[PDB]
């Protein structure tokens, strides 16, 4: 994740410095897509259609 | 296309709105195309693009 997102046009000091707040912001963003599954998802939507 | 028992139903857009995003897009196509990465914005003038 930190070669790709250096490769994505990030410099390496914010991640040499920031590792625990984008971290924290991954599994956020990983944990919010858990409960998310119901109508309001249009791939699950796709899924049952 | 009334008499004959159908309809032709109205866009999605008016025509009004398909046209900003076309000046959007015309305003977007000088800064974009000069570094990788959607994330920044670098609308040079469009002779030096």
């Amino acid at each position: 994740i930190f070669y790709r997102l250096n490769g994505v046009g990030i410099t390496q000091q914010v991640l040499s410095e920031n590792q625990k707040l984008i971290a924290n912001k991954f599994n956020q963003a990983l944990g919010a897509m858990q409960t998310g599954f119901t109508t309001t998802n249009e791939a699950f939507q796709k899924v049952q259609d | 296309q009334y008499v004959a028992g159908y309809k032709v139903l109205p866009p999605l857009m008016d025509v009004n709105m398909e046209a900003a995003y076309t000046s959007s897009l015309l305003g977007s196509i000088a800064g974009v195309g000069w570094t990788a990465g959607l994330s920044s914005f670098a609308a040079i003038p469009f002779a030096q693009s």
